[PDB]
């Protein structure tokens, strides 16, 4: 009944966090006192429900020593009016009494909501009570007050002030590491063989949080119990024999049901530089744009330099500017955030070009952060463009981004990648000093990217050695990155349907001559050249020369060269 | 040359000479009934002819209003963004003048 | 008492809900020993007077758990307080007995949308419910059932992990559930021979266990007054009662049933022999859905990812939806169809945010293929066009949906249009319907399949030809065989009709029997295709060949020979 940090497993850099916030302050209440610092008073953790955010509280407050309280908000308001207030009282009161303490409210939402939602009286009455109690802290005792929310919006703004709940902390939803991790959590009591591995599943898993981990476990244990126990009566030899298989596992994943599959991820991307090849001079670009003002802030100091806020890509449809995003987010071990063009689309459609406010917001609260915006011409695609309506180049999602950027401090280290295949539909006002300001033209993979880009996209697959990727990326000029991806599919395709063609040859054999190896264990290189046939060139000559011309004429401007001082 | 006689009968036919009509350095069955059509984008006014072709044995050589389109297009304008449109309009009014 | 022979049409989701709460109840030992927790609240939805409430008794006695009901309108009815002190009352009966299982009827009453309670008592109620769910765990072995029309009906707080976590689409029954349902409901009724109650299940669409009572008792009450006065003299001579077809056919004439305006979700009972021939296109459906359900291990072993739909794109009524619901029914995977009135309603009314609906109704149901009929219905609505781009709005929160897909749930989209030039480009892309395949007019195979399937419920002479008919009539679509088919029926009726007639003139001039025709005859069809006309002209067909055409030309890139 007693948890630890051991416990509590998913997040961790969300952890550490905590840890200094908290700790620090209720393990030497002296310090803080000799010293002229403010200990926190709030901490407002918040994220999907069912990240085990009661569980971190309750670990933190063991691990420190200091006395744990919880205030479920539906309980709280479930009292009658008055003994509701009673209760709110009462808890802060022992709170204060057994100091330092730290003071837990689950589900603060439900006691207060946005401030127009509540209606009746009492609503508002309690939520005056709980932020008159909120800013009595300071006579107390190092009595820290947590507090789960699903959004920071989706709580009274009045409480996020200070004095009040105003320390943030963003659990979110675990990455595949936290989910390896919490997988192991989970499965500490259970029996599994060595054909499971969990590293596979957390991989796998995407989309969930701790509780639905938790649940695809319960799931996979009873699909075992229910393939093995079905076969006693009852017998408890087999219970102490069960023994959970990688089988039963992929089945419960089939019939999961995560709950946060519509969220936002940020985590640092596994793409790396080797999984998109050449490009060296966009590879120093990105680097002098986002890792230099990271790893070298006293070389901007020292020169007086203004970080770019952001860059702008263009070229050809699928070839690589996600990949180059997220490459450049790995290897700066910063958080990637992508915006498709369907949500901008959905802002526009819905005139709700004011959730542009919380995307900034989330980069913010992640920094160092890529915020990618996959295409920014999706809206300006959407009234023709080139022709479109008579109205001009603004519109209203763009128009908040522009505002974001304008207000976004450089000091927070946040840069705005943006890629789009029209890249002249693109608002004007969006290109000038202080926005995105640079554009990198990002062209079809030549020869050694192509190469590299066949190697990764095969890197999963079982390939025969006698296959040559360097003849394949030879052969194949002009094909984007799309395109190359679809011949791996197209290849892996054909070696499946050959696969359980012959094993259901042989099935056939074994029924009439009922008396082995895989046939294809790997992907021959006949499949790969039947593949090829299915080949196509996404983009054309056409769109090349239109790119080209597109990057000539910003170069045209730069003719002033060969200056020479006196 | 265009629109004379070569040196391979048209097994198609349907011309009372019967042999094939040399085109754009091939050899084809017949003669186009050619067609005008106005090719404008982002204030550019251009006239041209589309040679439509019919009636081949081979089966590959008539013509196709999608290559015919996207031909015009980049000879007419190359490169041009969002042409896509361009493309479209002039292939809807081939197919509903045919 | 009630048992599982008492329920019927829900055979699958029974099945579900016992796997669900039998071992946690009939073996309460090994779940406590064990550290794996059992289900805490299962959300049973689905329209009303499907017997929710019969399934949750049968399913607490059969298993022997102790049953406790509470009906949200009672709870409702009580006072202030009186609510809270009855739901905490229910709860602590059923953690005082064995294992139980508590059953909330109508659960949006109590707690409907937080839009829909204004009040405060409302409020209060909700919360205490709330707060009384997340307790369960002090209670041993009490799980709560609950039934709700919808998923978006109750407070979204009660569905939460710890509170009601676990639902059941109980949904409408099939023509196999209507005949089980029929099978329990005709159990203490005499009826003669005539009746078979397959026809009634089979024709009885879009009724539920409630409907297919009404119109038992609605069919018996017809036999009654047919037989009234003969029996007011008598009483005890009703017992020779007989309910005959014409009784349940005339209660089905006056049905009114309630479910005409859901999504039938089930397994289509076509077959790739209605729609005889395209080899290639069966072959490119089976690899796209059945390999990845049939074969999911040579998918991880080669590393691949399914792909997520494929699009049809051919001439009106060539029969897409057909192989759309072959293909669904090779791989026994259910089959939602949108046509294009709904997304048109969805688009006219702003209401594309109903998108999410569908698709969490085809995840619901996986392994499914869910069926756009018409993806091009907006597209065309706003002339194919206005001065905006080819993106909307509905088609946008599809693309959000199909982007928002996790692929290990074999959720396979299919997308069909007449125009495949004004479907928006940006649904082509790779992780999306990528794959595009053409429908064209059936081949002659086909058009005989398509014949035969047809008049495979109608009297056919044999004297008649389909090879024959198949044969005369190139360049037709499956409509315009359909409705040769419909018009040699109708010139039968009428030959029929008249002869009946015939029969009465002679009844009356001359006072002082055999069919006149009982089968549809060569004659019919003779004159059935005075009216047959090529619906799809072969100006149109000029497109789709063209573009089909146009995309595999493009494949230049062959003879790629390795060193």
């Amino acid at each position: 009944n007693e948890v630890g940090y051991d416990d509590i497993g998913g997040c961790r850099k969300q952890l550490a966090q905590i840890k200094e916030m908290v700790e620090l302050p209720l393990r030497h209440p002296a310090l803080f006192k000799a010293i002229g610092v403010k200990p926190p008073r709030g901490i407002l953790l918040y994220g999907p429900p069912g990240t085990g955010k009661t569980l971190i509280a309750r670990a933190v407050a063991n691990e420190t020593g200091a006395f744990f309280f919880l205030i479920n908000g539906p309980e709280i308001m479930s009292k009658l009016a008055g003994e509701s207030e009673s209760n709110l009282r009462k808890a802060f009161e022992e709170a204060e009494k057994n100091a330092p303490a730290i003071i837990f409210i689950d589900e603060l939402d439900a006691i207060a909501p946005k401030r127009e939602k509540t209606h009746g009286e009492v609503e508002r009455r309690i939520v005056s009570q709980l932020l008159t109690l909120m800013d009595g802290l300071k006579q107390r005792a190092h009595v820290i007050v947590m507090a789960a929310t699903n959004r920071p919006n989706s709580i009274d703004p009045a409480l996020r002030r200070f004095g009040r709940f105003d320390r943030e902390v963003d659990i979110g939803i675990p990455d595949a590491t936290g989910r390896l991790e919490i997988l192991q959590i989970h499965t500490k009591n259970m029996k599994l063989a060595d054909d499971v591995d969990l590293e596979q599943v957390a991989n796998e898993t995407h989309g969930h949080v701790g509780a639905d981990l938790a649940a695809l476990c319960s799931e996979a244990a009873l699909q075992a119990i229910r393939k093995k126990m079905d076969l006693i009566t009852i017998d408890a030899e087999v219970m102490n024999s069960l023994a959970v298989t990688m089988d039963d596992f992929r089945w419960a994943l089939s019939q999961s049901n995560p709950s946060a599959l519509r969220e936002t991820v940020v985590e640092v991307p596994q793409v790396t530089w080797e999984d998109i090849g050449g490009l060296e001079d966009v590879k120093r670009e990105l680097q002098e744009l986002v890792q230099y003002p990271v790893e070298h802030p006293d070389k901007f100091l020292k020169f007086g330099m203004t970080p770019s806020k952001g860059v702008l890509f263009y070229g050809p449809p699928g070839c690589g500017k996600t990949l180059l995003a997220k490459a450049i987010a790995n290897e700066c071990q910063a958080n990637f955030i992508s915006i498709k063009g369907p949500e901008l689309l959905t802002m526009w459609f819905g005139e709700s070009e004011a959730n542009v406010r919380e995307i900034f917001d989330k980069a913010r609260q992640a920094a160092p952060c890529v915020l990618f915006f996959d295409e920014l011409d999706s809206i300006a695609k959407a009234r023709g463009g080139n022709i479109g309506d008579g109205g001009g180049a603004a519109d209203r999602v763009i128009n908040q981004i522009l505002t974001e950027m304008d207000g976004m401090s450089t000091k927070k280290n946040v840069f705005i990648i943006g890629a789009t295949n029209r890249p002249d539909i693109i608002d004007p006002a969006i290109l000038r000093p202080g926005r995105l300001d640079q554009l990198i033209y990002i062209p079809l993979p030549d020869e050694k990217s192509r190469v590299a880009i066949l190697k990764a996209n095969l890197r999963k697959s079982p390939v025969a050695k006698d296959v040559d990727l360097e003849f394949l990326a030879k052969m194949t000029n002009g094909f984007s990155g799309a395109d190359l991806t679809e011949i791996c599919q197209r290849a892996c395709k054909l070696a499946i349907r050959e696969s359980i063609e012959s094993e259901i040859r042989r099935e056939r054999e074994r029924q009439t001559n009922p008396s082995e190896d895989d046939p294809v264990p790997e992907i021959r290189r006949d499949h790969f050249e039947e593949a090829m046939r299915f080949a196509r060139r996404s983009v054309s000559d056409n769109d090349i020369r239109k790119y080209e011309m597109f990057a000539q004429t910003l170069q045209q401007s730069r003719g002033f060269g060969s200056f020479r001082f006196p | 040359l265009d629109g004379d006689r070569t040196n391979s009968r048209s097994t198609g036919g349907k011309c009372g000479c019967g042999f094939k009509h040399f085109w754009d350095g091939k050899e084809y069955d017949n003669l186009p009934e050619a067609f005008p059509i106005t090719l404008e984008w982002g204030g550019r006014v251009v006239r041209e002819t589309v040679y439509w072709f019919q009636y081949e044995s081979d089966s590959s050589l008539n013509s196709n209003v999608y290559d015919v389109a996207m031909k015009l297009v980049t000879k007419h304008f190359p490169g041009e963004f969002g042409s896509e449109i361009l493309v479209q309009k002039v292939v809807h009014t081939i197919l509903h003048q045919t």
